[PDB]
């Protein structure tokens, strides 16, 4: 019937440089640590590879004068299988609104993961590059490198984010109240996010500052429209 | 800046001494300690003016490096600043914000005042804490006119000056508007600018 | 907040652990022997007996029944 | 009352790298600390350093770059036997591609990747990664 | 970050703070990328080139981006000592 | 009684004055007709209350400016006072003179004229 979709008129200086192809891929949106605020930028460079996996639907409820008003908290992980992942949380009055709304957050929070080698470099890194630790609430999670072919060794929950981040082999440990799925998943996501901010003897070469896209595309943004 | 054509000339020294920008407060920071020269024999500190000049030309070089002039948002909330920043928007193409700031102006894609600058000049870091702690969310450099006692946190180029409410606030903004225009090449150096600083001073009770 | 770490402290460590094991209930009843002496079996898995009589015991609330037991 | 002088030196350097400083003062000092800092410098984890005479134990000023991540001491100097060395560099080190165990041997104060080369074990001092 | 063939295997290469030398991960919305103009030294006018500086988030929120930028400017022809 | 006008009466009366300021005089029965002509108020009772707040606002605006209404004729008198003030054709001058500890601050910046001196009463404030 009707066709010729037009939606997503951007609302940001980044939405303009991304909708028009003037920006290549996330690796320059990350290089300047810019904040993504639209749920479509990720759907642009990805989408052909992203998967959504609901982890839990938890009914919480507050006490009210006459009654106990209950809402649902839906934990949704997301990620391709080549080095990106994200995990979002949203609470709402009905179970569909929460699941629809959490996917937008989990997209809006995708981070890059850095996979390294265990013993010798035979192409295509496979496990974490070093020993990483991450906390939330009382939960602590520790991720350790492992030799090729061992497969992830963890509880069922972290063996859903570690797989969707693209890490094949990994050894793990956890401490305190792992039962609470909230803290157990934010702890894992944190220990993954820490992978690119661990300085290693290979990242010692002095850095060469290029120019940010807010400077290189200052013309296209001046002209065209505010 | 190191050369001669950028060194402080003896008439600017007399403007500075007339506005009293060298006069500081009674307190201090452990961060503004390198800008002080000494403390007077009644309890007040004195600001080294050559350091003022060097920090001024550093901020000028930070503003000049922005291609579109229209994203150098200039904020000021207190009265003694408002009139000044409005003239700055006239001098160079910047964008003024004088008055209350309405939290969330930088970080809310829904508000009608949502503007995304690339720099941020601001008077008085202690009375404009809100724009600072909101610049801390979107990678926004900062420039500010501090004092002997102004907390340095989320500011980058601190131009020491009185700014306690004086002719000194207007004088500082005017001199900063002169040096941006000069080194961008829109007016010529060592021909005195036709504008007069008093266009930037505040309305004390009129007449 | 303090545990001897030095290079010749092994006597203290061992003699202190050997003591603190006795506060662990599950270890204590394996080794005091007063449990095995008091066990109504012999410390075996099963035992033969002769049925003295048949009783019913009322279950603990909330749920309710009469539970049909022998006394041996 | 200051039983272990290397422990203070390494904790002092470490409490200051995290803060972001550019120079640190260590006091007292010793032949052992000076040898240890040399091992930490031949590999590039700190910059050059300067020793102050004062007719007592001296003091050291060290120039830090940001490359350092942790350094620490193993408090009883346990013995290690080149067949129990792996069980140490697999417990203390973060990954088999960087980091060093520093130990004292009859052939001087060295790092395990060299003790393996000269075929000798000895007493463990610390680690840095 | 290479392997036994040489070809780099990395999503990207983060940039380090110029005052603390700690890499700037891609969720640090306080790290800034200051960009300071050159002048032509004879007329006192801006001319193309400029010098870029990176400053971490943690040293920015401990009140030290100021003196850091100052030393980084003094280290070059932007202040030339004698301050 | 009450007589506390609702926010739907205090917003009409604010837009109307901005758009039509030169009609809205100072009596009520003429405003009650102007307001009926310009806007569409779907009641008599509401029309009168709107036209009755308009008169209050008009009486107030024939004094200083009110902080909800930006009228053209009263912007320019502020625009004037920002463009320049009746006080001076000179700057507030460079010819101003100061006291010690600043002569030595300039002695290390090289100034040599137009100053004064007075070593202040000899202990900190009291
Ligand atoms: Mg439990
Ligand atoms: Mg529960
Ligand atoms: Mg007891
Ligand atoms: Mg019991
Ligand atoms: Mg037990
Ligand atoms: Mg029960």
């Amino acid at each position: 019937g009707k066709a010729e979709d037009k939606e997503w008129l951007p609302v940001t200086k980044l939405g303009r440089l991304v909708k028009d192809v003037k920006i290549k891929s996330l690796e320059e949106i990350y290089l300047f640590s810019l904040p993504i605020k639209e749920s479509e930028i990720i759907d642009f460079f990805l989408g052909a590879a992203l998967k959504d996996e609901v982890l839990k639907i938890m009914p919480v409820q507050k006490q009210t004068r006459a009654a106990q008003r209950t809402r649902f908290k839906a934990f949704v992980a997301i990620g391709d299988y080549n080095g990106h992942v994200g995990l979002g949380v949203k609470c709402s009055k009905e179970v569909a609104t929460a699941i629809r709304g959490a996917i937008i957050l989990a997209k809006l929070s995708i981070v890059p993961v850095r996979r390294g080698y265990w013993g010798n470099k035979i192409g295509k890194p496979h496990t974490v590059p070093c020993k990483v630790t991450g906390r939330c609430g009382s939960v602590l999670v520790h991720l350790i490198p492992a030799p090729r072919g061992t497969g992830i060794v963890s509880a069922p929950v972290p063996k859903k984010l570690l797989l969707m981040a693209g890490i094949d082999d990994c050894y793990t440990s956890a401490w305190s109240c792992t039962a609470t799925l909230g803290n157990f998943a934010k702890a894992t996501f944190d220990a993954i996010s820490k992978t690119y901010s661990y300085l290693t003897p290979d990242l010692w070469k002095e850095t060469v500052f290029t120019k940010s896209p807010y400077q290189e595309f200052t013309d296209h943004l001046v002209k065209t429209h505010t | 800046g190191a050369l001669d054509v950028l060194q402080m000339k003896e008439e600017d020294v007399l403007k500075f001494l007339a506005a009293g920008t060298h006069l500081g407060g009674t307190n201090l920071d452990f961060q503004m300690e390198q800008y002080i020269y000494k403390r007077k024999s009644d309890g007040i500190y004195i600001i080294n003016l050559k350091r003022t000049w060097e920090k001024l030309l550093l901020a000028a070089r930070a503003i000049v490096a922005i291609e579109n002039p229209a994203d150098v948002s200039v904020i000021s909330s207190r009265n003694t600043g408002q009139r000044a920043v409005l003239k700055f928007a006239a001098a160079t193409g910047a964008t003024p914000i004088a008055g209350r700031f309405t939290p969330g102006t930088f970080t809310n894609q829904i508000q009608a005042a949502f503007r995304e600058p690339r720099l941020l000049v601001v008077t008085d870091p202690r009375a404009d804490h809100q724009p600072l702690t909101e610049a801390s969310y979107v990678n926004l450099p900062t420039i500010a006119l501090c004092n002997t006692d102004s907390p340095l946190r989320y500011v980058d180029i601190a131009i020491p000056c009185n700014n306690k409410g004086a002719h000194s606030v207007g004088l500082m903004w005017w001199m900063l508007a002169r040096e941006v225009l000069r080194m961008r090449g829109t007016i010529s150096r060592e021909h005195p600018w036709e504008v007069m600083p008093d266009l930037y001073f505040y309305r004390d009770p009129e007449e | 907040m303090g545990k001897c770490r030095g290079l010749r402290t092994a006597r203290k460590l061992r003699s202190h652990r050997r003591d603190q094991k006795w506060h662990d209930k599950q270890y204590k009843k394996a080794h005091l022997g007063t449990a095995l002496k008091a066990n109504p079996f012999g410390g075996a898995s099963h035992a033969k007996g002769i049925v003295l009589e048949k009783v019913g015991v009322e279950a603990k609330q909330p749920n309710s029944a009469i539970r049909k037991c022998v006394r041996v | 009352v200051r039983m272990n002088v290397l422990a203070d030196a390494l904790k002092s350097i470490n409490n200051a790298e995290k803060r972001g400083k550019r120079q640190v003062l260590i006091r007292p000092c010793s032949k052992v600390i000076v040898r240890f800092l040399t091992v930490m410098m031949k590999h590039g984890y700190i910059g050059e350093f300067e020793i102050i005479d004062d007719h007592r134990a001296g003091k050291i000023v060290v120039n830090l770059t940001g490359r350092l991540n942790k350094c620490g001491v193993i408090s009883p100097r346990f013995d290690v036997q080149l067949k129990d060395l792996e069980k140490w560099q697999n417990n203390l080190l973060p990954s088999r591609q960087f980091g060093f165990i520093v130990l004292t041997t009859s052939a001087g104060i060295m790092d395990h990747e060299e003790a393996r080369r000269k075929h000798t074990g000895g007493k463990i001092l610390g680690f840095f990664f | 970050m290479q392997n036994d063939a040489g070809e780099f295997v990395d999503l990207y290469v983060p940039r380090k703070c110029s005052a603390s030398n700690r890499i700037i991960g891609a969720k640090d919305h306080a790290s800034i990328q200051m960009n300071v103009a050159e002048v032509d030294k004879v007329t006192g006018r801006f001319n193309g080139q400029f010098k870029t500086y990176a400053i971490c988030g943690a040293i920015r929120r401990m009140g030290e981006s100021d003196d850091s930028i100052l030393r980084l400017a003094k280290a070059d022809g932007i202040v030339s000592k004698n301050f | 009684m009450g007589r506390v006008r609702t926010k739907t009466v205090k917003k009409a009366a604010r837009v109307i004055i901005e758009k039509y300021y030169t009609r809205l005089g100072n009596d009520f029965h003429t405003n009650k007709r102007v307001c009926e002509e310009i806007a569409i108020i779907p009641s008599k009772k509401l029309r009168n209350k709107i036209a009755g707040y308009v008169t209050h606002l008009m009486k107030r605006i024939q004094r200083g400016p009110v902080r909800g209404i930006s009228i053209k004729l009263q912007e320019e008198e502020r625009e004037r006072r920002d463009n320049y003030v009746p006080e001076v054709s000179a700057l507030d001058q460079e010819i101003i003179e100061v006291d010690p500890d600043t002569k030595e601050m300039l002695k290390l910046l090289d100034f040599g004229s137009l100053s004064n001196l007075q070593v202040t009463q000899p202990t900190v404030g009291m």
